[PDB]
DNA sequence: GCTAATATTTCG
DNA sequence: CGAAATATTAGC
């Protein structure tokens, strides 16, 4: 099975990868910085953002 | 250290030989 | 620098 | 295995 974005057309390596990509269309950003409240689509991008505070 | 593989054209560093290789092609 | 997104690697 | 993490990239 290919995990394609039926609603945008891009293909992805896994279902969870499709998940992350779908957030670019829905605006879902489940990872919120506890210091300033900026929201991110991925855990990894929030992690990097925390290093801009310390 | 962290990124031992360095591109002698632009000076960017990379964690693996392979990552350097794919970047090095963009200068060709 | 700092974000948005994804390709590659790692993980349990 | 697919999820998760990580490295990288594009953009400004
Ligand atoms: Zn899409
Ligand atoms: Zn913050
Ligand atoms: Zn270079």
């Amino acid at each position: 099975k290919q995990h394609g974005c039926t609603r945008c057309g891009k293909n992805f390596s896994s279902a969870s990868a499709l998940q992350i990509h779908e957030r670019t269309h829905t605006g879902e950003k489940p990872f919120v910085c506890n210091i300033c409240g900026r929201a991110f689509t991925t855990k990894g991008n929030l992690k990097v953002h925390y290093m801009t505070h310390g | 250290g962290e990124k031992p593989f360095v591109c002698n054209i632009c000076g960017r560093a990379f964690t693996t030989k392979g990552n350097l290789k794919v970047h090095y092609m963009t200068h060709g």
